[PDB]
């Protein structure tokens, strides 16, 4: 879907968060009245080439 | 002609004296920054120019 | 199914006469009843609703009355157009029934 | 267009880098942005079906 | 104020399936319920009610006799409604009508359109 | 998502997670609602004289 | 330009003339009634007071059967028991405040007569219209 | 009974037709203007603002003298300078919003002329009934 | 309630007649008994079912009347 704006002859890549404080560098949420901070580095680590 | 009947008017200019609550008004110039001061809080409505007498 | 009987099945009178038609229900239906008038080559149009609410645009010569298991329509003066088909029917719980119908003829 | 007197239910939540228990689109995965050409502003992406 | 028209085949062979359709309008009113009804009348006899359906639902209601041989559908995009009849027969040769009845406060309007003929023959 | 800065035309792009402003989380939901106010008065031309 | 100025007609300032001239200039006053943490609460009280004051007068004018006008006549006959003098002096040399302090005592009865007069008028008119 | 539903005639949904149809549904809209510890003050202020707006509208209608009715004619002639067009097109082609956008510029002068004509009329009637 | 009275075109008056006929369905009775014996409270209790039906009739009657007379004064 995203390819429609940047031309078909392009290479897409994903990388983890650049850096900063612990609040923004990791995915924070709540479960059962308890707070978790999780490290999502294993999710945005890939590349995609044309065709 | 001599006999006559009552009549009613509205908006006649007559007044008396009493007391009531006043309110404030401050120049907009003070509203320009100067957020720290005991008085001159922002709640006052900005004033208007060219007062008439 | 509630059975409705019309009377007379057929009638013939002259123009300007006063006539009356009757419709008997098989049981008590209160007053949720209405009569529709129709002529050849045209789809039906309602004549009277509830037997007590005159439909707008209708001539006043038509009058409707009744209750229980008996309802009546009286025409004070016949007109050439009044010789048309009529159908009493009940707007009650399901199913929905309609009368046999009566035809007025010139004599 | 249509008019209504009261919106539908809303469930406030808190999260970062991800959205949980939100509404989902019906046609296809959709992308929204203000001035997508510029790199300054963020980009929102809405999925078609949830993932567990 | 609503006009209504009918659309369907002219002659259908016995035992085949007959499909009819009718359109509708909403008139000056804004929101409400229009209990659309399908009626029939064979030549030379009294009229008979086929079936009904609300304009904001899909629980089509049928007469007890012809429950098994009638299907009714509605389309909101086309604002139309259609009927399917199976096991057609010479008795179904008749004039059919689609009608609506308003629900204004104690008036009980009704329109009936024009209808259409249907003939069954071989 | 947020797009990383680039240079010239490298025929490639990269994206990273972002976030941090709670306002975006609310904005993801309320994007099909508008609020308006009414105005009753109006004027027009007509063929009529004031009654006298 | 160089000598042309501005001369408007302002708020209540005609209260130094005879009893009669002032009545020529009344409308202007009528168009100046509904003009529109502790440091801001009193504004609400002021607004409520103003709207209540206006509504009271509206209702009182409504009851007497003269609503929608500025000069209205009636049927109650004047009585010399309340006051003296003749039309000439009254309308030639006097001020509104002087009249106010003159007629201060006999006000409630003068108010009261009007509504019963209006009620009789309405009741008679109702039968006059209903007889046919 | 069974079969009959329920039909309304509601809100602004009738705002996509010509001039003629929409005017049949004015009343309902006119009826929907007065329906009905840090947060209570906010809603109270909103209610006061709404009441003030309604009273302002009522007074502005009262001044012109057309009060107490939904439609009212007046004696001001229509200058062709604003928008010539012609009656049939104006009443059978355009919607309300387009007309409003079309006549946004010359709004105040019409109010001025209306006020002036009303004032001259009441003054003339007033001295006229002074003669009688 | 001031606005509601205003809509029915009887503003500024304590009495006002109108054109809507009185259907015998609601309560037949007859003039003598109603205007002689019945009191206000019992009457209100006894006609407490058919108010909303009544209001619309007055509203539409006024609207149609005003629309009709507008044309007559227009052709003048
Ligand atoms: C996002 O991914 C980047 C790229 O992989 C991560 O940076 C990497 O962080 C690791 C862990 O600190 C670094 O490893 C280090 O390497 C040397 C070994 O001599 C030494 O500095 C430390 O002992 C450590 O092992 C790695 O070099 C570094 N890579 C780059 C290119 O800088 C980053 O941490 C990730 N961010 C998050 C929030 O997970
Ligand atoms: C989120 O988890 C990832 C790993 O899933 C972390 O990034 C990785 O961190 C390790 C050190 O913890 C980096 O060094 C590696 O360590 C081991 C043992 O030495 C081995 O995998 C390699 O030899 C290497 O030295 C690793 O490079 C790094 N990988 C990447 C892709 O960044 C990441 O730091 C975690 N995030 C936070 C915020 O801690
Ligand atoms: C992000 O994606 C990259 C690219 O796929 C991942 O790098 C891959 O990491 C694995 C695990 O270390 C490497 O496997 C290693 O390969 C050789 C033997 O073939 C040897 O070094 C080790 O025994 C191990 O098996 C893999 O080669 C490597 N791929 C590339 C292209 O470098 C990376 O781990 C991913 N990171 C995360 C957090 O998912
Ligand atoms: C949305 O983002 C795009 C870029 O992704 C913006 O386009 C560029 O905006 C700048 C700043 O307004 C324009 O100003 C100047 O133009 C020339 C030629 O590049 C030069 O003096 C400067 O480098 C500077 O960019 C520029 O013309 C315009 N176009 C390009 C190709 O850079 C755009 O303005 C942003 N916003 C909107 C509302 O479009
Ligand atoms: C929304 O727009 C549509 C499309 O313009 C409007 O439909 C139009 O409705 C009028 C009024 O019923 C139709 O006029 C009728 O047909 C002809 C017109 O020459 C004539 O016999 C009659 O004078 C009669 O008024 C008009 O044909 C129809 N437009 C079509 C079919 O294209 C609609 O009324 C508008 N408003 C809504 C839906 O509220
Ligand atoms: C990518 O391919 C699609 C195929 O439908 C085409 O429509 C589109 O123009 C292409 N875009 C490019 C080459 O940027
Ligand atoms: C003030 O009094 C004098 C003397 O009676 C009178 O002529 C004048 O009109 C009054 N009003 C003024 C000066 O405004
Ligand atoms: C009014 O009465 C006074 C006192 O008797 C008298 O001087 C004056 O001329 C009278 N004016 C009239 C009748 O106009
Ligand atoms: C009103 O009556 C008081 C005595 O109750 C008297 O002193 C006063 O003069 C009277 N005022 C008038 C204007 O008659
Ligand atoms: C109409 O307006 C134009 C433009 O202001 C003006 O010149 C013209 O005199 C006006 N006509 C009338 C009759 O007021
Ligand atoms: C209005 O004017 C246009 C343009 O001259 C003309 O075509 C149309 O017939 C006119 N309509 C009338 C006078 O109703
Ligand atoms: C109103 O004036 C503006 C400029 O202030 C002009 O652009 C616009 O066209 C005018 N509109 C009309 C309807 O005359
Ligand atoms: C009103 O009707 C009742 C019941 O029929 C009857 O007793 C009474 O005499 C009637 N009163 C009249 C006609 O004044
Ligand atoms: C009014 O309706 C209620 C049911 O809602 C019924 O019990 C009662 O008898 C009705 N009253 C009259 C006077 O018809």
């Amino acid at each position: 879907q995203l390819r429609k704006h940047f031309g078909n002859n392009t290479i897409i890549r994903f990388a983890n968060s650049s850096g900063g404080d612990l609040e923004v560098t990791t995915h924070s949420f709540n479960c059962g009245g308890e707070f978790f901070y999780c490290n999502t580095s294993g999710l945005f680590n890939s590349t995609w080439i044309s065709n | 002609a001599e006999n006559l009947w009552v009549t009613v008017y509205y908006g006649v200019p007559v007044w008396k004296d009493a007391e009531t609550t006043l309110f404030c008004a401050s120049d907009a110039k003070a509203y320009e920054t100067e957020k720290h001061n005991v008085w001159a809080t922002h709640a006052c409505v900005p004033t208007d120019p060219n007062p008439q007498e | 199914d509630i059975q409705l009987t019309q009377s007379p099945s057929s009638l013939s009178a002259s123009v300007g006469d006063r006539v009356t038609i009757t419709c008997r229900a098989s049981q008590d239906i209160n007053t949720d009843l209405s009569w529709y008038y129709q002529k050849s080559g045209e789809a039906p149009k309602l004549l009277i609703y509830r037997a007590s609410n005159l439909q707008g645009g209708a001539p006043s010569r038509f009058s409707g009355t009744g209750s229980g298991t008996e309802f009546t329509l009286t025409i004070s003066s016949l007109q050439p157009e009044d010789f048309i088909t009529y159908y009493c029917q009940q707007r009650y719980s399901f199913p929905i029934t309609f009368g046999a119908g009566t035809k007025v003829d010139i004599k | 267009v249509s008019t209504v007197q009261c919106t539908h239910g809303i469930k406030p939540v808190v999260s970062t880098q991800l959205l949980l228990n939100g509404s989902l689109a019906e046609e296809e995965v959709m992308i929204r942005s203000e001035n997508i050409t510029n790199n300054a502003k963020n980009i929102l992406v809405q999925f078609n079906t949830p993932v567990q | 104020q609503v006009q209504v028209q009918e659309s369907g085949p002219g002659i259908v062979k016995p035992s085949e399936t007959l499909s009819l359709t009718c359109a509708a309008s909403r008139g000056p009113f804004s929101g409400g319920h229009f209990y659309w009804n399908w009626f029939r009348q064979p030549p030379g006899k009294g009229l008979e009610w086929i079936g009904g359906i609300y304009s904001d639902g899909d629980a089509a209601d049928y007469n007890p006799s012809l429950e098994s041989r009638v299907a009714i559908s509605r389309d909101r995009s086309a604002n139309r409604f259609s009927l399917k009849l199976i096991s057609v027969t010479t008795t179904d040769t008749a004039v059919y009508y689609c009608s609506s009845t308003y629900s204004w406060n104690n008036v009980w309007f009704d329109q009936w359109g024009q209808g259409v003929l249907v003939t069954v023959s071989s | 998502l947020t797009r990383d800065g680039g240079s010239t035309n490298s025929t490639t792009e990269t994206f990273r997670p972002g976030g941090g402003d709670m306002r975006d989380n609310w904005r993801s939901e309320l994007y099909k609602y508008k609020v308006v106010k009414i105005e009753p008065l109006g004027v027009a031309p007509t063929r009529c004289k004031r009654r006298v | 330009a160089v000598g042309i100025g501005a001369v408007f007609l302002g708020f209540l300032g005609a209260a130094g003339s005879t009893m009669g001239a002032a009545s020529m200039t009344l409308t202007v006053q009528a168009r100046n009634l509904l003009s529109g943490t502790v440091w801001g609460i009193k504004q609400l009280q002021a607004r409520v007071l103003a709207v209540e004051r206006y509504l009271r007068d509206q209702q009182l004018l409504g009851i007497w059967g003269c609503s929608g006008k500025l000069i209205c006549c009636t049927n109650v006959p004047w009585n010399s028991s309340w006051s003296n003098r003749n039309l000439s002096e009254i309308w030639d040399n006097m001020t509104w405040l002087q009249w106010d302090k003159e007629i201060s005592n006999y006000t409630q009865i003068i108010y009261g007569l009007l509504e019963e007069s209006q009620n009789q008028q309405e009741k008679n008119e109702q039968d006059l219209l209903a007889l046919d």
